[PDB]
DNA sequence: AACCGAGCCAATCAGAGCGAAGTGA
DNA sequence: TTTCACTTCGCTCTGATTGGCTCGG
């Protein structure tokens, strides 16, 4: 379970390394920074859907529900880009 | 340095994640376990016997 | 508006960058023909961090579907806005406080203040 | 001078993906 | 009673995990 509440640092850091120039280098300390803020963003943004989703009285978190809570939370960008992304999916 | 007032929008969810991780730090003690040297002792066993270069690196 | 996440605390050439950057992932997510096994991240390890809370109780293959997608662009724009930080101090090595230090530029991301302390 | 630590390599096997079967509302 | 929408099962197969050495910082 302990390697269980973070993705794979692999996977983290190799997104990372894409995102900067080819000399780069990133201490494993960031790469392991980088993977406890994203579980916490992934928490964070799951929390506000299944509270929403407990009140309503519906046993299952949707991609709807990860959009509404992403844009109650101040993330308007991720919740309008990934909008489309999710209609298209459905289809 | 803490501030007293954040992101409007995420203060209440952040105290409620506070409580949770709480919670998951006195039943798991996961906030607190720190990182094993390595996950798997197959792996590690692996790692450690296989044929390596001059330069330490894995043989091609 | 929608979009002040983006720009927000950035100044000069980084506010162009990663403007360009978003519009990119618009781009992308607006294509037709998207591969839905093709990600950077398991859906099975995104689904179980989401079952780590004992409130979740079911998850449509949506919601790891979006995060997925979600956490590539969260992951790329914080190393971009913390590169920022290792080329004012000329390194080319990124440290974990130059995450803290970009981190600090937009309250979007309040949320990390237990996660990276300042 | 001495020290610190991230990239480099690729084979195993933990586990991610997937179809089938199980669950319940 | 069947249907729907998820979980859990069983299994196949793949890509994440992994450390000794170098040499720039």
């Amino acid at each position: 379970k302990e390697q269980d509440r973070w993705l794979p640092i692999a996977n983290v850091a190799r997104i990372m390394k894409l995102a900067l120039p080819e000399n780069a280098k990133i201490a494993k300390e960031a790469k392991e920074c980088m993977q406890e803020c994203v579980s916490e963003f992934i928490s964070f943004i799951t929390s506000e859907a299944s509270e929403k989703c407990q009140q309503e009285k519906r046993k299952t978190v949707n991609g709807e529900d990860i959009l509404f809570a992403m844009t109650s939370l101040g993330f308007e960008n991720y919740a309008e880009a990934l909008k489309i992304y999710l209609s298209k999916y459905r289809e | 340095e803490s501030p007293l007032y954040v992101n409007a929008k995420q203060f209440h969810r952040i105290l409620k994640r506070r409580v949770a991780r709480q919670k998951l730090e006195e039943q798991l003690r996961l906030t607190s376990k720190g990182r094993k040297p390595y996950l798997h002792e197959s792996r590690h066993n692996h790692a450690m016997r296989r044929p390596r270069g001059p330069g330490g690196r894995f043989l091609t | 508006g929608t979009w002040a996440n983006v720009n927000q605390g950035l100044q000069g050439t980084a506010r162009d960058i990663l403007t360009t950057y978003w519009q990119h992932v618009i781009n992308h997510l607006e294509s037709d023909n998207h591969d839905y096994k093709i990600h950077q991240l398991p859906l099975a390890r995104i689904k179980k961090v989401m079952k780590a809370d004992p409130e979740v109780k079911m998850i449509s293959a949506e919601a790891p579907i979006l995060f997925a997608k979600g956490c590539d662009v969260f992951i790329t724009e914080l190393t971009m806005r913390a590169w920022i930080h290792a080329e004012d101090n000329k390194r080319r090595t990124l440290q974990r406080s130059d995450i803290a230090a970009a981190l600090s530029k937009s309250d979007m991301f309040d949320f990390l203040i237990d996660i990276v302390p300042r």
